């Protein structure tokens, strides 16, 4: 058989990534988008659902954007990330035009630091592929609910 | 042809204007602004403007399209090194289409302070590669003296340009050490790669770098074959990078335009045509006759003895500046360019050239031997080496030999003495006699450092003449080779499996194994990945799995470092197509 | 019309698109008789090139000459306007007056990349131009090593001939490269092979006074000994043309100045009918006997006579060479020196 290795990691070339440039200010607009799948047919698609121009504005089930309000968050989310971003995965000036490059070279990352098994990529390859709609398009689908991706693929 | 500007279509909220460009002027960072009768002057933006050989009444002008993409837009090149008998190629990423890169530049040229002289080619790239001379005298440190084979894996690993360029500026990274100044060339060719004046990295085997103005070189040796003493004003070096650009020269007589090798001086830079190289005509630059000496002048060998008397000794004629080569065009080979420096040797007008030349610099054996020594000599193995004596004299005669071996730096820098030998022989009857010896590593006296070359010298001293003879060669080391199985076309956005096999030549078995692969548009930034140990009998293929994400033509490169040895590299090219629709 | 030529040469596409709007007239020749598509593929002007190509542009329009612009434009080495004229159809093999290929010219000039393109096209390796020299004749003769190097690995029969019997390694020593000879020497090549004429590559090395190959052929093993078809040696013909070096080298290194040839003349005999003075003291302090008898038994003497240079004489008497010989007719030292 040929052995698939181990990988290693050793920083040494770290310093050789590191311009100077200094970027400029700039304001930042959050969308943030999560599965769900439709109740005509059965297919997952990326729906949106808050915006944070100033405050964090929701979307609802009827399509309308609602009031800006505070942000409060909640215990676990916070635990979580600290826990995830500990142990997380960087991608830094990453030179691409297309989601899908992206998609790849994150792939390739996690495979690189075992996050994830080889068996899964096309699965999660597929999903991060799919059309993202907006805004416009929700009174055209009749509604939508949450749905999980499976192994199976439905 | 001067500034203009038009308005072309027109939309009641939108204008479209075409602003056009002087073919003589002042690059760097523009501004536009617009100025009604009425109101304030408005700031549009910013651009910057460079250079382009695709116009055909600028001065600097290539007309072929293919030269311009291998010497100007191009970012994968290769280096040649070694010895002329057996030259290996190293890749390289200059990466000069950053970000940063154009605006470093600048900021290097700003320190001038003579602004119009800026719209001019020659003088910026004077001015550029003084500056770049005195920035690698300022930032290079010398090497360590100590041994550090651990650490020798970091010393002498290379990964490109800009960060070189930027612990130039900053001092924020590795320095680069006396071990490999050789850079400079290839970070000028970089910066002017960068500015759009067009460029090519060639290189010289066996050149004279050090004292000029004389056509003679001395050198010293011991009485058993070595170099009493280290170093010397003037040597021969085993190879010199230098660095070319194409432009045309105005202010010159007519008939010199073309290719220019930049060089620097110990300050004051300046260009020289190659023609003008090739012609000898001294008085036209005052470096024009120390480079044109520096290719074809003659050495001679002293004997240094115990009284501290020197003497003149009879050695075969070796060769200076020869094979000069560098990277073909759209393809991964070499190619020499040596008839564009030198005319054939032992030609009428080569004689007439140098009977020129030397009008010009006049107003300012009973026994021989000679030696068989093959190429390429492997790592951890041996060799075989012949010598063969012709005596012409009727009586017999004795004589003592001596055979020296040791390693030297690429600046003519004495590195380590490794080995000698001394015997006696006995010459009869005027006929010839042929002596095979072998070189085995086990009876050397030390370890080779990471980055030198073998000299191999011969003396034979006649016993009752004392006029003796000498003959000197010198041998790179090699290394076991490297496979790469591929296919040859990918689509883009699709999975690619490489495959890197080795075989362990080496008589030891090898530890720590360390290999890395990176690309430009394969992989993000590098990886890594460690295996077992590898037993002499036995090899070890591994494989890799990727997809390409930028449509073209690509390369990349695998690095592996281990106990024996530490920056041994290859690369694969590879063309990737566009899916299909 | 003949301004339609200067439209080729600076690309004016739209003074072009109305000359050919009006005019139905695709190709016209200058006083030359060029067309303008020569220029376009000179100039690598290709958007008119391409006008051009879209009507009536006939590939193979071949003037009186010969020269198809697929023939300059392997001269001049323009990859893209190779790549298109084969994209749009062309006849590979054809012939100049000369019977030049494009492959020959594309030798000549150096342009590796085009004739890797050509032979992958299906273009002959094996071919013959007027005198029937192979493109590796030339490629060998422009002193381009890669360029050898390729179509040595594709195909080439290295011992190759041609009307006058030259192998590549000929023309390499008569032109003066090392390079091409130690590669053509390590890939395959045979030192014996003789011209018609009956001379060595040795001979051509005494003869151009190259010295690195004339190293390398004996390093490699080419014999000391030689006959010439006339009955020389490579040290008569060094001795004959001049060159010190050579003689010293080729002398150095293992050498019979004893030699007759199918008249009996040595090298001093065949020099001091020219009378070179360095070569004659250097083969005169090695073993040599001045005492000798040329084809008609003329002592060096005699040859040295007709010349009237004087110190080569002196050097033969310090040897002394006597006067009281004289040749078989009757002729003596002060006869020849009293007839000339």
């Amino acid at each position: 058989q040929m052995e698939e290795p181990a990988a290693h990691d050793t920083e040494a070339t770290a310093t050789d990534y590191h311009t100077t440039s200094h970027p400029g200010t700039h304001k930042v607009y959050v969308e943030l988008q999560e599965l769900v799948m439709d109740e005509k047919n059965q297919e997952l698609r990326w729906m949106e659902a808050a915006r944070w121009v100033q405050l964090e504005e929701n979307l609802g089930e009827n399509g309308a954007w609602g009031r800006p309000h505070l942000s409060h968050l909640t215990f676990w989310s916070l635990l979580e990330l600290r826990r995830v971003f500990t142990k997380g995965t960087v991608l830094l000036d990453l030179q691409e035009t297309s989601l899908a490059g992206v998609a790849n070279q994150l792939l390739d990352r996690f495979i690189f630091e075992d996050q994830i098994r080889p068996q899964d990529r096309e699965e999660l390859l597929r999903a991060l592929l799919l059309k993202h709609s907006h805004a416009g398009e929700l009174e055209a689908l009749g509604g939508v609910k949450p749905a999980v991706l499976t192994r199976s693929g439905d | 042809k001067w500034w203009s500007a038009v308005v072309e279509e027109r939309d009641a909220q939108s204008w479209t204007i075409s602003v056009t460009t002087p073919a003589d002027a002042v690059i760097g960072h523009y501004s536009l602004l617009l100025q009604v009768s009425g109101r304030k002057q408005l700031l549009l933006g910013q651009f910057t403007l460079l250079f382009n050989p695709w116009n055909r009444e600028d001065a600097v002008f290539l007309k072929n399209e293919a030269q311009r993409m291998e010497y100007l837009l191009n970012q994968n090149g290769l280096i040649y090194l070694g010895t002329a008998d057996c030259i290996q190629a190293e890749s390289w990423d200059f990466g000069q289409f950053e970000g940063d890169v154009i605006d470093l530049s600048l900021r290097l040229l700003s320190k001038d302070k003579q602004v119009e002289k800026w719209s001019q080619p020659v003088h910026v790239a004077r001015v550029l590669g003084a500056l770049l001379h005195f920035l690698k005298e300022q930032r290079v440190l010398p090497t360590p003296q100590t041994q550090a084979t651990q650490e020798g894996a970091l010393l002498n690993k290379r990964r490109g340009s800009v960060p070189i360029l930027r612990q130039w500026l900053t001092g924020r990274g590795r320095p680069v050490y006396d071990g490999q100044a050789w850079v400079l060339a290839a970070v000028a060719c970089t910066v002017l790669r960068c500015l759009g004046i067009p460029a090519r990295v060639v290189t010289t085997f066996a050149s004279a770098q050090g004292t000029g103005g004389r056509l003679l070189i001395d050198e010293y040796y011991n009485e058993e074959g070595l170099q009493n003493g280290e170093g010397q004003r003037g040597r021969i070096w085993i190879f010199q990078t230098s660095t070319e650009c194409w432009m045309t020269r105005p202010a010159l007589p007519q008939g010199y335009d073309g290719w220019q090798i930049l060089h620097p001086s110990a300050g004051s830079c300046d260009l020289v045509p190659v023609r003008a190289v090739k012609e000898g005509t001294l008085g036209l630059t005052p470096a024009v006759s120390d480079l044109f000496a520096a290719i074809n002048a003659s050495c001679v060998v002293w004997k240094c003895c115990e009284d501290g008397t020197l003497e003149l000794t009879d050695s075969n004629t070796k060769y200076v500046g020869n094979n000069i080569s560098t990277k073909g065009v759209g393809s991964d080979r070499c190619e020499d360019i040596t008839q564009n420096y030198k005319y054939p040797e032992g030609s009428l007008q080569e004689k007439e050239v140098l009977e020129r030349v030397e009008k010009e610099k006049m107003e300012r054996s009973p026994l021989y031997l000679l030696l068989k020594a093959p190429s390429s000599l492997p790592l951890r193995g041996d060799a075989q080496i012949s010598v063969t004596l012709v005596n012409h004299s009727e009586q017999e005669k004795a004589v003592q030999l001596a055979i020296g071996v040791q390693a030297v730096h690429y600046n003519g820098v004495l590195a380590a003495k490794l080995w000698r030998k001394k015997l006696h022989l006995t010459l009869s009857a005027n006929l010839e006699k042929i002596i095979t010896i072998g070189l085995f590593f086990s009876n050397f006296e030390r370890n080779p450092p990471e980055n030198t070359f073998l000299r191999l010298t011969a003396m034979a001293t006649h016993s009752e003449s004392n006029l003796s003879c000498f003959a000197q060669e010198d041998i790179a080391i090699c290394r076991p080779h490297l496979a790469i199985k591929m296919p040859e076309k990918a689509e883009q956005y699709q999975p690619l499996t490489a495959s890197v096999s080795l075989q362990n030549s080496l008589d030891a078995p090898m530890e720590d194994c360390v290999i890395s692969i990176l690309g430009r548009g394969l992989i993000h930034r590098e990886r890594s990945y460690r295996f077992r140990s590898v037993w002499p009998e036995n090899t070890m293929c591994a494989k890799f799995q990727f997809t390409p994400t930028h449509v073209g033509l690509q390369r990349l490169t695998v690095e592996v470092d281990c106990n024996m040895f530490q920056n041994l590299t290859n690369y694969k090219s590879v063309t990737v197509v566009a899916p299909e629709l | 019309l003949p301004a339609l030529h200067i439209a080729a040469r600076n690309d004016d596409t739209r003074t072009a698109a109305v000359l050919l709007q009006n005019d139905p007239n695709p190709d016209v020749l200058s006083k030359t008789g060029f067309t303008p598509l020569h220029i376009a593929a000179h100039y690598e002007n290709l958007n008119v090139a391409q006008l051009l190509l879209n009507r009536g542009a006939s590939v193979n329009f071949t003037p009186q000459n010969g020269i198809t612009p697929l023939h300059i434009a392997s001269r001049r080495g323009n990859v893209i306007m190779v790549r298109l004229l084969l994209d749009r159809g062309a006849q590979i093999e054809t012939k100049t007056k000369d019977e030049l290929t494009p492959l020959h010219c594309a030798a000549r000039n150096g342009h590796v990349r085009i004739s890797e393109i050509l032979l992958d096209h299906g273009a002959p390796i094996q071919a013959k131009t007027k005198n029937g020299l192979s493109p590796i004749h030339m490629a060998a003769q422009g002193d381009h090593l890669d360029c050898v190097r390729l179509l040595l690995q594709y195909d080439a029969e290295i011992d190759d001939i041609t009307l006058d019997h030259l192998t590549p390694l000929h023309v390499a020593a008569h032109c003066g490269h090392h390079r091409v000879a130690k590669v053509l020497l390590d890939k395959g090549a045979k030192p014996n092979s003789r011209a018609l004429n009956g001379f060595t590559p040795l001979h051509i090395a005494c003869k151009k006074n190259h010295v690195r190959v004339m190293e390398l052929l004996l390093k490699t093993g080419a014999s000391i000994d030689a006959v010439t078809e006339s009955g020389l040696t490579p040290l008569h013909v060094a001795s004959f043309m001049g060159h010190l070096p050579i003689v010293k080298n080729l002398l150095q290194r293992g050498a019979s100045p004893n030699v007759s040839n199918v008249k009996v003349e040595t090298p001093l005999h065949m020099a001091a009918r020219a009378g070179h003075t360095e070569v004659a003291k250097y083969l005169l302090q090695n073993k040599a006997k001045v005492n000798a008898k040329a084809k008609d038994d003329q002592t060096p003497l005699h040859c040295a006579a007709r010349i009237g240079h004087t110190n080569m004489v002196k050097l033969l008497l310090e040897n002394n060479a006597n006067p009281n010989l004289a040749t078989t007719a009757g002729h003596t030292p002060l006869h020849i020196a009293a007839r000339e």
